[PDB]
RNA sequence: GCCCUCAGCCGAUCGAAAGGGAGUCGGGUUCAGAUCCCCGAAUCCGGAGUGGCGGAGAUGGGCGCCGCGAGGCGUCCAGUGC
RNA sequence: GUUUUUUCACUGACCCGGUGAGGCGGGGGGGCGAGCCGGGCUCUCGCUUCUGGCGCCAAGCGCCCGGCCGGCCGGGCGCGAC
């Protein structure tokens, strides 16, 4: 063996990962936003049920932390119907304000027909 | 006999011809500050002008003697922590149911002993790092007139017995039948280390600077050595 | 997971909605929204376990013959282009 | 042996320059040439000057071992920049 290199180069000398006794907290977090909690109800507004009418969209009213995706998966498991895709804003007055395309095979005014709302 | 579709390639090593390879840079690598410390601490010895308590660490007894006071003190030794409790334990059993002549250490136990007059034989270190420990022993003892010598290796002092490191080694007890071999060796260091003291004070040393400059001075001193014989002849 | 072997850079990071800065046009649609909703045509990037298929690679040249000739046997090669 | 001043020169204190802290000092070896008598003294030298490309991951000689059935396959260590 020669020094090749002029400057003095540390080597990979050692490190460690946790291997504790006990862990730092007891109780850990569950899943606090349930899925309940993460759709909190549609907009029944006359122009709003005009443009489910036309467009056969549906308008939820989303919490803020969830994601397009998310609204997808939340929609899916409850209700059980496919998502074309999902388009969300945000309202001046606070809240999120979702578009909800829905397949053909399944009616809109049939949805909501089956929930009760109209 | 041989492919002669095989050609052998001399690449000739010259400045604009071919690159060069690689060489031990051992002095050219630059080295970390405390590894050049610990390296220039060394040369700092020889650099330097030594006084004769410093000068008189550089005798060192040799392997032969080494060796046969080794062998001597393996005779001695002390028995094992364990054997300490096992020892204990057949008190106990025959509780239920005098001392050994050992060597001693520590430079607290020892001197005590010294002005006591008890021990025969001291064993010293050669590069301690607490050095203010050792330099009043040996004057002290050619006063009192017990043989001290300076052996290789504390660790390997202090790992005789149970025990990583140690200073200094009293010889205070032996029996009969390790007597005379024990008497030679006192004979020896007592004709190296204690009956040329005279020499030792006197005996200044160090101021030996690097080869370059020993070289540079003495191709200087051959040339005048030259230049002498043929100047005025 | 360990032992060999190799690697440069001017030093974490911040810093432009007038700097560099991939990937859509028209029509209609509401009392208030349009490259955002709808229709009809399009384009770029990422992944893919058996990549599901088409095509180069890829299919030729020389010898012994059989065979009227086609065509196929054994023996030598060419191939990561015109 | 002790004390005052002058001349010098170190280096191991102190100040400054650069680097990727890349060829520092001695002994020894080789081509060519010099004076002295095929021997010895020291000096000399140590690969690139014809045109806007370039030489980056050694060849070559030796010393040994493993596997397969004297022959094939795959490796290690030196001289090679005294």
């Amino acid at each position: 063996k020669i020094r090749t290199s002029p400057t003095f180069r540390r080597p990979k000398t050692l490190r460690l990962r946790r291997q504790p006794k006990y862990p730092r907290k007891s109780a850990p977090r569950r899943n606090k936003l349930d899925h309940y909690a993460i759709i909190k109800f549609p907009l029944t507004t006359e122009s709003a049920m005009k443009k489910i009418e036309d467009n056969n969209t549906l308008v939820f009213i989303v919490d803020v932390k969830a994601n397009k995706h998310q609204i997808k998966q939340a929609v899916k498991k409850l209700y059980d119907i496919d998502v074309a895709k999902v388009n969300t804003l945000i309202r001046p007055d606070g809240e999120k304000k979702a578009y909800v395309r829905l397949a053909p095979d399944y009616d809109a005014l049939d949805v909501a027909n089956k929930i009760g709302i109209i | 006999v041989v492919n002669p579709l095989f050609e052998k390639r001399p690449k000739n090593f010259g400045i604009g011809q071919d690159i060069q390879p690689k060489r031990d840079l051992t002095r050219f690598v630059k080295w970390p500050r405390y590894i050049r410390l610990q390296r220039q601490r060394a040369i700092l010895y020889k650099r330097l002008k030594v006084p004769p308590a410093i000068n008189q660490f550089t005798q060192v007894l040799d392997r032969q003697t080494a060796t046969q006071l080794l062998k001597l003190a393996h005779k001695y030794r002390p028995e094992t922590k364990q054997e300490k409790k096992q020892r204990l334990l057949a008190r106990a059993e025959k509780k239920a149911a005098k001392r050994p002549p050992v060597l001693r250490a520590g430079v607290n136990t020892v001197t005590t002993l010294v002005e006591n007059k008890k021990a025969q034989l001291v064993v010293i270190a050669h590069d301690v790092d607490p050095i203010e420990l050792v330099v009043f022993l040996p004057a002290l003892c050619r006063k009192m007139g017990v043989p001290y010598c300076i052996l290789k290796g504390k660790a390997r002092l202090c790992r005789l017995v149970h025990r990583k490191t140690c200073t200094t080694v009293a010889f205070t007890q032996v029996n009969s039948e390790d007597k005379g071999a024990l008497a030679k060796l006192v004979e020896a260091i007592r004709t190296n280390y204690n009956d040329r003291y005279d020499e030792i004070r006197r005996h200044w040393g160090g101021n030996v600077l690097g080869p370059k400059s020993v070289a540079r001075i003495a191709k200087l001193e051959k040339a005048k050595a030259k230049e002498l014989a043929t100047k005025l002849g």
